[PDB]
């Protein structure tokens, strides 16, 4: 009701002049669409690629988690390897990748004529129990790890006997055992073992011969750099834990010059880092260290190593006449029956696990970035000068959120002054930063933090992140 | 010269399901499997949102059999709650919900076809955002060429994504029906009743969005061949077929991947088809981004018809609600949808518009079925070949009621900026619609503006 109608526009819009600017406007529509497919393509074209996957196996995603003695993991007891049904549950819940359980094969003594890897010792249970567990584990997406160290009563690694009876020995018995269907194996102490560069070297080529996705672990004593190495020459994917970085490296400088100089020697390649082989945390650091470790060695370039009871931090300074090498785990108040009533309420995993300040929601939250981050899975490291005591590194893969990891391992108070001028441009710290997270409570999360003027509280670290800007 | 009735029985059919199979299917099945955390849990949430579906989907067919109108859930509230909440809802519509609907799925679209050259770097947007207004403006120029050229491509396209749906339970079934799976007898392992209703709603929530759209035929009405026998029987044939296919999908979806790597997942449809195919991966992802394509079309079509409708009750400018006398489409609404949902490529935050409005179509439901109700009280002399039993529409009114409840609970702020933005709508209706003696110096610009795009277009006023 507002226009022309059809006659009315027939003869007012049929002239001449009105139909050529139709054609004209159509002609421009189409014109306009090719450009813009042009500068669509162009764009396309002129753009820069992803960046391969580096096809990261089952042990490159998260952390590994190791029990040493079984019987004392579920407290006070009974040991037998069905338990590990009722507790494997937690492992999920640490998001622990892997699980490398204690030796449960027979062993009388130092007598090597009667110790055979081939049985299970009944105390720990039945080849059936075994098949079980391994089943259910599988069926939660959890690997296990056998530990094949022939005689782990005695007080050495092996019978001190002719090594080659042995060797054939645990060769055999390496067969067996993957024929069961466990995913990995580990060897302790190996410097008591002579030549054992081709032992291992061997062992390694028949883990190989079975599949792809089998593991072999190694541990040794020594913190010699040229020791590692040496035991490196003919193995490339061999996981050698070590007391290396465990060395008394409380100063931050010695630390992130370690920590370079073994990056460097072992050419970027894959490796595991832990303190020690078989030891916790505890055992090399005091109790105000702790997180800053922990946040370190899940955010280093490699596979994070952790022994059963670290992510709530036990000792055995607490809790007399314990073994040093196999303290008992604090699950509850009821967790120690002897001196009914030492086991005080924040030493126990229940009363962390409500806590947000405490060192198990530390862990948990750390495990979950690390087996989620892209950058933190494979993603390339680049450390940079700072402050006279502070380590300070940068991970980064592609193109994904880079992170940034501070940690000041004096006892005072010190600032930042986070003055790379080094890194590449393609990884450049910017001016502001988020926080994931803090090792002393007192900082807010999330909220962006400019990055000049840093200070940080004694024994404090520090896990900015920042997107990729080119 | 008028619309003509060139929409068969298939072609209702092609277009409700491409507009209800879009890209939900490959994305919130995450989200659900999240919420729900058992996947027994999700697979009943996503029956009984089919059940509610198709209860929702039987209302609006015997509403739309009654009312003979196009321009539906919209001509509805008009013959009942009068002119006023008419425009309230249409300018809202108008405004900001369909550009924004368009937008994001052309977005989504351009996003999915580009995937397989970037598989792991995202793709840059400088080409997406081209991509989408590529997209929207062919589509905008084959549905102004002809209308059966549109039916074409709506058939096409629907095919293809059945096609592509029944290629992933293919899958599923070879991947079932070759040993052991652990991911079914085990179903209600870690059956997560978290804050018990609490959540689960939350849950139901999630999977409405995958069950979306199957009110878009009442659009098209009065187009159709013969509507009072069509019209429901497309309905009785599509809703319980994507029921159906929805949760054949879903339990394939569960037979190859475990819970923390769908949990861990962006789209399921990529990692199950990298998984099952390694290479020619890239087919899943390209059929995905087809879908989206198809989705626009059924759209597009869909908002311009709507607003014929609206220019054809006086609530807007008569240049709309005009067709050309050879091709027989309706040119300017058209071409105005268009530019309205390319105006949004400028907007940064194109994903919040969603969230503001999350409550608006439940409200609007429930109010058409509201006057369902008063109109079959108030006025028992129209004809009604079909008629729903009652206590059926009370149930779904009570449940519509429960999500705008649930809406407003999970988001109070933003659902109250929608509350003022639709207020908004008051002053543009009192100086457009309801202001009649209008000063001199207007009319004669307004009639100056629809002559001058009368003869850019040549398109002539309707006449019955
Ligand atoms: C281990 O398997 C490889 C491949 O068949 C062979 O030796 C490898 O390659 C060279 C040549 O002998 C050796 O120096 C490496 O130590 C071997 N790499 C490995 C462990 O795969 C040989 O058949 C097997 N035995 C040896 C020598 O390791
Ligand atoms: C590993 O630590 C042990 C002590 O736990 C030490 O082993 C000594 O090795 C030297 C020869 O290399 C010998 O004196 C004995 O074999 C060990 N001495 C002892 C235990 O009295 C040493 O600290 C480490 N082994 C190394 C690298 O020597
Ligand atoms: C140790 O790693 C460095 C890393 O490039 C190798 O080259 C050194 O690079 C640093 C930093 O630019 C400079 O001091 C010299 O260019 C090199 N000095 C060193 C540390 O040697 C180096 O070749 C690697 N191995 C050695 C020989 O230490
Ligand atoms: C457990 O937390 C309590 C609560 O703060 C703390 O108890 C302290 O014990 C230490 C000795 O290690 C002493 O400083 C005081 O007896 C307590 N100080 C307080 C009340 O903070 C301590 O952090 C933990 N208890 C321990 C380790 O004994
Ligand atoms: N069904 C659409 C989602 C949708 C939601 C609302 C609609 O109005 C239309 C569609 C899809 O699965 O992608």
């Amino acid at each position: 009701f507002t226009g022309l109608s059809k006659e009315e526009l027939l003869k007012v819009a049929g002239s001449p002049g009105w139909v050529r600017t139709r054609w004209a406007l159509l002609l421009l529509f189409w014109l306009g669409w090719l450009g813009m497919l042009a500068g669509a393509v162009v764009i396309i074209v002129r753009a820069p690629r992803c960046r391969e996957l580096p096809a990261q196996k089952w042990w490159h995603t998260g952390a590994l988690y190791r029990i040493g003695d079984l019987q004392a993991f579920q407290g006070h007891g009974a040991g037998n390897l069905a338990g590990l049904k009722g507790r494997l549950d937690y492992l999920s819940s640490l998001k622990v990748k892997g699980l490398v359980l204690g030796p449960i094969h027979k062993n009388q003594k130092d007598d090597v004529a009667q110790t055979d890897l081939l049985q299970i010792d009944p105390n720990f249970g039945s080849k059936e129990d075994f098949d079980s567990l391994l089943q259910s584990a599988k069926k939660k997406s959890i690997r296990v790890i056998l530990d094949l160290t022939p005689n782990y009563r005695g007080e050495n690694s092996w019978f001190s006997t002719q090594v080659d009876t042995v060797a054939t020995k645990v060769k055999d018995a390496l067969e067996f055992w993957l024929q069961a269907g466990v995913d990995g194996f580990q060897v302790r102490d190996i410097e008591n073992l002579k030549d054992a560069s081709s032992f291992l070297a061997e062992w390694q080529n028949i883990t190989k011969g079975f599949s792809e996705d089998r593991l072999l672990i190694a541990g040794t004593n020594s913190s010699d750099l040229q020791q590692i190495l040496s035991l490196l020459e003919s193995n490339k994917d061999l996981l050698l834990t070590s007391s290396y970085l465990s060395d008394s490296g409380s100063t931050g400088e010695h630390t992130k010059s370690l920590v370079t100089q073994y990056l460097n020697a072992t050419g970027n390649r894959w490796c595991s880092w832990s303190l020690s082989q078989a030891r916790l945390l505890t055992s090399f650091l005091p109790a105000q260290l702790l997180r800053l470790y922990q946040l370190m060695l899940f955010t280093l370039p490699g596979t994070p190593v952790f022994s059963y009871g670290d992510e709530i931090g036990l000792d055995a300074a607490a809790l007399p006449g314990q073994p040093m090498e196999a303290p008992v785990m604090l699950w509850d108040e009821s967790s120690f029956p002897d001196i009914p009533g030492a086991v005080s309420a924040n030493m126990t995993v229940k009363g962390q696990s409500e806590d947000p300040g405490s060192l198990l929601s530390l862990f948990r939250r750390l495990s979950d970035q690390r087996s989620k981050e892209r950058s933190l899975l494979h993603g390339d490291f680049h450390a940079f000068s700072a402050g006279p005591g502070l380590f300070s590194y940068i991970r980064h893969w592609d193109q994904n959120e880079r992170f940034l990891v501070v940690l000041n391992f004096g006892d005072v108070g010190l600032s930042a002054g986070l003055q790379a001028s080094d890194l590449p441009a393609s990884a450049s710290l910017p001016a502001k930063a988020d926080l994931l997270l803090s090792t002393q409570p007192g900082r807010e999360e999330g909220s962006p933090l400019e990055l000049e003027r840093l200070k940080l509280e004694p024994h404090e670290g520090l896990l900015l992140r920042f997107p990729y800007a080119a | 010269v008028t619309l003509q009735r060139n929409i068969t029985l298939l072609n209702g059919v092609a277009i409700i399901v491409g507009t209800i199979i879009g890209s939900g299917i490959f994305v919130t099945p995450t989200g659900v499997l999240k919420e729900a955390g058992s996947p027994g849990l999700a697979l009943v949430v996503w029956a009984a949102c089919g059940v509610f579906s198709i209860v929702g989907a039987l209302c609006y067919a015997e509403l739309g059999t009654t009312i003979s109108k196009s321009g539906g859930d919209y001509a509805y509230m008009l013959e009942v709650y009068g002119s006023l909440p008419a425009f309230l809802k249409l300018w809202i519509e108008l405004l900001i919900i369909r550009p924004s609907s368009q937008y994001i799925v052309a977005l989504v679209f351009a996003t999915y076809l580009l995937k397989p050259l970037f598989p792991t770097c995202p793709v840059p947007e400088e080409a997406a955002k081209l991509v989408a207004c590529l997209c929207v403006l062919l589509l905008t120029a084959v549905n102004c060429y002809s209308v059966k050229a549109a039916t074409r491509v709506q058939d096409a396209f629907a095919a293809a994504k059945l096609l592509a749906l029944a290629l992933i339970i293919l899958l599923g079934f070879v991947q079932i029906g070759k040993g052991d799976v652990s991911n079914l007898d085990p179903n209600f392992s870690f059956e997560g009743t978290k804050l018990d209703v609490g959540n689960i709603v939350l849950a139901l929530y999630s999977g409405l969005f995958a069950y979306g759209g199957w009110n878009y035929l009442n659009f098209v009405t009065e187009e159709m061949i013969n509507p009072y026998r069509n019209l429901p029987l497309a309905i009785i044939i599509s809703l319980p077929i994507v029921t159906l296919v929805y949760v054949l999908t879903n339990l394939a979806y569960f037979t190859t991947l475990s819970t923390e790597q769908m949990l861990s997942s962006e789209a399921v449809a990529v990692d199950f088809g990298n998984y099952h195919l390694g290479v020619m991966s890239w087919i899943i992802p390209v059929f995905v981004g087809l879908s989206c394509f198809g989705s626009v079309n059924g759209s597009l079509f869909t908002s311009s018809r709507l607003f014929f409708v609206g220019s054809r009750e006086g609530h807007l400018p008569s240049i709309l609600s005009m067709i050309h006398p050879q091709l027989l489409t309706p040119v300017p609404s058209l071409v105005f949808t268009c530019v309205m949902t390319l105006l949004y490529a400028f907007s940064k935050d194109i994903f919040s518009v969603i969230n503001f409005f999350s409550f608006f179509n439940w409200l609007c439901v429930a109010l058409a079925i509201i006057g369902m109700i008063w109109l079959r009280h108030r006025k028992p002399e129209l004809e009604r070949p079909i008629k729903v039993n009652l206590a059926l529409p009370v149930f779904f009114i009570l449940a519509c009621l429960f999500l705008i409840a649930v809406s407003f609970w999970k988001t109070p702020v933003e659902c109250g900026i929608g509350f003022t933005i639709i207020l908004s709508g008051l002053p543009v209706y009192f100086f457009g619609v309801w202001w009649k003696n209008k000063p001199k110096w207007l009319l004669q610009g307004i009639f100056s503006t629809t002559v001058l795009c009368q003869k850019l277009m040549q398109v002539v006023p309707q006449e019955t």
